[PDB]
């Protein structure tokens, strides 16, 4: 019965079919890789509030 | 496995070598970096982290094995150093008038220091001989040492007058002071702000290696006046980028760690000697 080891390592080629089984069997996502270099907030602006155009006559 | 005891091996002068041992070295240990926030800011990017790491890998450095630790500068990473990792290395921007505590810091950290405390206020204490030597850690030290006669009076300096006293060290975050061995000393130094150790130097500690990224040789580990020798741990390299000093780094990171070795007091093997 020695020959089990044997067997399994001569025919352990099978393995990449598996492999491929399971591949196409598994769903699959992704990335969108993330940005660096928000090093830098930034503000609005100097804003100042004033009554708006009063229509004069 | 016989702990403790001295016993005498034996070995064969004429027994053969074995396989290398850099594959388990990359594959077990963990590779730990510390430099000074100038290196990030001049790097100005933040996923190089991850490329550092990436390099790493490539040279044989598991993703996870590679651990990086920002310090603000030499004066201020002094004080109270603790490498607790497993292959230390430590970038130091050589500046003026920090030579002597670049010195303190690398004698600090290339050697195990067996340190035991000291109650200023109560006791007068001593050095028992060249291997012994009092570290000051804290905010702001500042030293001030009153040597005695053989029948407790001052020479130099009155036991009750802090004036009187003789500064030794003055307002730095790690100060190794050494005092004439065998003449009791009495202490002051501020002892809210600046813990005082009497410490004893054992071997070194090889876990750890210092790289001077600036001017030239001085750092002078060995107290001692006489030797001022040149340790494979302590290495020196010229710059202009940090980006090419880490690389330089990274390239030759194998032979950083062939200069290193394994913690002693790491190991079982120093279980109960001063095992940490
Ligand atoms: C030592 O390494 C060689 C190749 O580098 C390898 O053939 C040999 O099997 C190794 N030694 C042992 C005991 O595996
Ligand atoms: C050190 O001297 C100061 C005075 O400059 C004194 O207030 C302080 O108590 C002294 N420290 C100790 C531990 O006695
Ligand atoms: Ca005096
Ligand atoms: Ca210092
Ligand atoms: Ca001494
Ligand atoms: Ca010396």
């Amino acid at each position: 019965a020695s020959l089990i080891y044997r067997q399994l390592l001569t025919n352990s080629y099978s393995v990449d079919l598996y492999d491929e089984i399971e591949q196409i069997g598994s769903g699959k996502t992704q990335n969108v890789t993330i940005n660096p270099g928000p090093f830098a907030q930034t503000r609005y602006a100097p804003v100042n509030w004033d009554h708006g155009e009063i229509n004069d006559s | 496995q016989n702990y403790g005891l001295n016993i005498p091996i034996t070995g064969s002068m004429d027994t053969v070598y074995s396989n290398s041992t850099r594959e388990e070295v990359f594959l077990t240990s963990t590779l730990c970096l510390y430099y000074p926030t100038e290196a990030s800011t001049q790097i100005s990017d933040g996923e190089w982290k991850d490329s550092l790491s990436q390099m790493f890998l490539i040279k044989g450095w598991p993703t996870g094995s590679v651990y990086f630790k920002e310090y603000s500068n030499i004066v201020d990473f002094s004080v109270d150093p603790q490498l607790y990792c497993d292959y230390n290395l430590v970038l130091m921007k050589y500046d003026q008038s920090l030579e002597l505590d670049m010195s303190e810091l690398a004698d600090l950290i290339l050697n195990e220091w067996l340190c035991n405390p000291m109650d200023i206020t109560l006791y007068y204490y001593q050095q028992s001989g060249e291997s012994n030597k009092w570290i000051s850690m804290g905010s702001s030290c500042t030293v001030k040492v009153c040597p005695l006669n053989t029948q407790t009076l001052g020479i130099g300096c009155q036991t009750t007058n802090v004036d009187s006293f003789e500064t030794v060290a003055e307002n730095e975050k790690l100060a190794i002071v050494d005092v004439v061995d065998g003449i009791n000393h009495k202490i002051n130094l501020t002892t809210t702000t600046c813990t005082i150790r009497n410490c004893k130097k054992l071997g070194p500690r090889e876990n750890v290696a210092v790289i001077q990224v600036g001017g030239a040789n001085i750092l002078d580990i060995t107290a001692d006046p006489t030797t001022n020798p040149q340790i494979e741990r302590m290495m020196r390299v010229n710059w202009k980028r940090w980006w090419q000093v880490f690389y330089t780094i990274v390239d030759y990171i194998n032979q950083i760690v062939q200069v290193m070795s394994k913690r002693s007091r790491s190991l079982n093997s120093a279980a109960f000697y001063y095992r940490v």
